């Protein structure tokens, strides 16, 4: 006597409670939650490819790297259907902490092109640390590419992940400055 | 020389008007004072001291 | 006297550790260059170049 | 048919959805919401004394001055209860901001004696902001009686309630410090 | 201030020319470095090193 | 460095004291300030300077 | 058979064997010798007024003040005879050694008012040391009114009777300078 | 009946009309006048050598050069006889002036080994200016070989010998300084 079985289209975001569909751009081991109905009443959920995404039982998702990818959502009953991630523009990926100069290197030339950047993602996905990879985390602060203004005064600008607070003129050498790098 | 002075003094006085100074980080994000002058603010000092040294020579130079 | 510039030096060589400055608040509750010397720190360097003084002079009378 | 009237012992707290009793400690103006349970299916609150707190149609609770006081809590089937506020040790309370120097005055001697006392708070109540006196605001940032150490470089640290953020050695005469005063 | 070195490098630079140092008398009437400046040239320096000052401060304020 | 102006007091706190300067001798016979001191006081200022300057930076390192 | 007596009119400069007659100017103590001739052999000299001047048994005078006065020779025959030693415009006369600020009091208000003056002496009378009254010395060196100019470099110019040596530019305060008045 | 030659001994010092014998030390171009007797009336001096020395229908001489040298007196009355003028230890040149330096160098090594030596050549002939090859000068200050002592200040002292006038601590480098050498 069971029911058409169906993945939800909105999904649970677990960085800030706050219900809808994926965001086009993705903050790397980002999560989100899928919901299921209908068909027995158990669920077993499963991703296509692993490498760019993954999910427990329960329904709890984590983006693991870039490109589109379909998960696949099975009933007790044998009923199972797909959800399909779709790629993003850009995927933020955040490498060791260092100086500006190595900063730049270590992101291959690919730094946060402006602070107008990393303010989407947390605006979408929220505070880093409320996720699993962060979480046991209070600080990430971003490099910004410097704009040959503040390029002069050898400094430019930031951005913390888990928590906003944008910072002006920063030492292009100062310790404790993640190296999050743009695919 | 006279230069030499004009600097330190000139270092100093940068040292009073935070937005001449870089900025460095903590543990976590907050901003704190990093020890050092914006590359540039601290090129024009240079460049003065040496032109007031140029000026009390182009004019100790009174006889 | 000579003092003035031991001044201005150890004034300026204070402004290289972080720790010797105060520091000032923000809009957001975060830590910036206030631009100022803690008052002790200030007060041994003006105690400094004063001894510094009383250097040269103790000194500057080799005849 | 109806039902025993009752209050909740535990209380909720509005600034961080965390279940309890009432803490020893109080952040002024903050805000835990009661319970009520049989009689009728309606209740109504009110509060044997308004300057030491309030309360809305819900439960939601408001202290705004020290002392003790009680909640009368009444169904529409004219049952009714009361829940007593006892008073705490001491109640932050946040004057203006100001330089350490009048802060220490505005707060007539009575700042936080150590950074010991805020974290309880916070630990306690949470995020100043979460509350509706405040939430509109970002940035909370307290005095602390600097010690004759700290005094003699003529400076204090801080606390901010709205994030914690403890600040060492800061010029006892910056501007953007509120003088939170203890009563 | 900066005046202080200016003071120092021009009253060396004025005892580099003769015309400006006054004239002591030996035992034989002969002429002997007398050690010391004419006042009117002591004058002007500490009229200069002064105006000097008013300036890397009539300009150190570059904010 | 700092030494730069010990360098300027002491070269002008000898043209105090002639026996520092070298004389010159005129038209006829008669000596006259020269405007030099003699290489080994000289001498010796310069290597105080340098000293103190290995003063106000192996001082100038109170942290 | 003796001869008319007859001092003659020309005087011998003991300062520089230059025979002329007595100069318009004097160096006090300065020193000229009178001839007689005719009467008896020997010659007996006298002055008039002993202040103004004088004279040993042999015709060698000495100027001691200013004014005129008179020299008898008589011979040893009993014939007398007279040489008028006419008063000068000025007599140098040197007082003691000291800083031109009390030169210029020393000698009250009266110094030389120019180089152009102790020239004279010198060109005339010859070097100071020539005479009794010096010789045991080699050094005298005059102060000379400063002029406005010279006067703001705190300084004024020198002539050494002994020596001549013009000394432009002396500090007003060297030691080992008499203090030359001008009567 | 004329009376036997003779050149008289004792020399006449042109420059200090001190009547002895010629001086152990010479002052090139220094000059002595010879005193013939007897033997018709007039005289006739002459000098065996030129360079080394000269002579003046007077016997005024002046020595030009370090040697020995006769000098003939021949009376109206042909007869001759000769003074013998003997080489001196040393014999004082006067080269151009120059700076220590150089006047080293001009008196190849040659300058006077210390004050204590000048001063006998004015202590004996007297102030250089009284000579025919000088006089029309006023002033001759010299280098006297600086000791390690004053080498080390760079300097060295000087005697003037129109006027003796010890200077010690001299610029090395003062202009109007002869280099005077030593034969």
């Amino acid at each position: 006597f069971f029911d058409e079985l169906k993945i939800d289209n909105k999904v649970d975001i677990i960085g800030n409670n706050v219900r809808g569909e994926l965001p086009n751009i993705w903050l790397q081991y980002g999560q989100f939650k899928l919901k299921a109905s209908g068909g027995d009443g158990t669920y077993s959920w499963y991703s296509e490819n692993t490498s760019i995404a993954t999910v427990d039982a329960s329904g709890k998702v984590t983006l693991n790297g870039k490109g589109s990818v379909v998960i696949k959502a099975t009933s007790g009953d044998k009923q199972t259907v797909s959800y399909t991630i779709k790629a993003p523009s850009y995927m933020i990926k955040v490498d060791k902490q260092a100086y500006y100069a190595d900063a730049m290197s270590i992101c291959k030339n690919l730094l946060p092109s402006t602070q107008t950047v990393l303010s989407d993602i947390y605006d979408s996905w929220g505070a880093a640390n409320k996720y699993s990879h962060y979480s046991s985390m209070n600080s990430i602060t971003a490099w910004i590419k410097q704009t040959s203004s503040e390029q002069r005064s050898g400094v430019s600008s930031t951005y913390n992940l888990i928590t906003q607070n944008p910072l002006p003129g920063v030492n292009v050498n100062t310790p404790n400055v993640y190296a999050v790098c743009v695919e | 020389a006279t230069e030499t002075a004009t600097r330190d003094q000139l270092t100093k006085e940068a040292f009073q008007n935070p937005d001449n100074q870089k900025v460095n980080i903590d543990e976590l994000g907050n901003a704190i004072p990093s020890g050092v002058l914006k590359d540039d603010v601290v090129a024009n000092i240079e460049e003065q001291a040496k032109a007031a040294g140029e000026e009390a020579k182009q004019q100790a130079i009174e006889n």
